[PDB]
């Protein structure tokens, strides 16, 4: 994606999925290397890895690399500190339940809770 | 009775019109693939001066 974006100059609508793998991930190899967990189970590196992550898809001076990542919300709950950290990094975010779903509205998308910081 | 039949008398007319139109429908939807060969055609164009 950064090798579109920049040199061979053209958008890319990238996609990852789960993104919680990659935090889930970093949490197991942080206590062993002798990072002692912080925010209670989970690496003290979640900003700056986050940060990092994010930075690189970006619009610049050519190519526009706009991302679709799938985000776990663990326990439905989403006031837990590793899925809230992750809400500023992200721009455009929508929630999605188990009821919603269920009810046969389709998608599980919320009404109220989908929001934008790109919505003027 | 003869207000029911009449109308009989009208779906016989409107059916016959309805082939010749409904050819018609064939006729453009050829052209309109030749349409859309001058899309990509520009597409493709455009691209190659957005890489340069």
């Amino acid at each position: 994606a950064e090798y579109f974006r920049d040199e061979e100059g053209q958008d890319v609508l990238l996609f990852i999925d789960n993104i919680f793998r990659f935090t889930q991930a970093g949490s197991e190899v942080s206590a062993l290397l002798g990072r002692i967990p912080s925010a209670v189970g989970y690496q003290p590196t979640l900003a700056t890895d986050m940060g990092l992550l994010q930075e690189r898809i970006t619009t610049t001076k050519k190519g526009s690399v706009t991302s679709v990542q799938a985000v776990y919300v663990p326990a439905d709950d989403l006031t837990d500190p590793a899925p809230a950290t992750t809400f500023a990094h992200l721009d455009a975010t929508t929630v999605l339940s188990r009821g919603i779903s269920e009810l046969g509205i389709y998608p599980a998308v919320d009404p109220l809770d989908s929001k934008s910081r790109l919505l003027d | 009775r003869i207000d029911s039949v009449s109308q009989l008398q009208n779906v016989a007319e409107t059916t016959k019109v309805l082939f010749d139109v409904s050819k018609e429908t064939v006729e453009l939807e050829s052209e309109a693939f030749e349409l859309k060969q001058k899309v990509e055609l520009a597409h493709e164009a455009k691209a190659v001066l957005d890489s340069w």
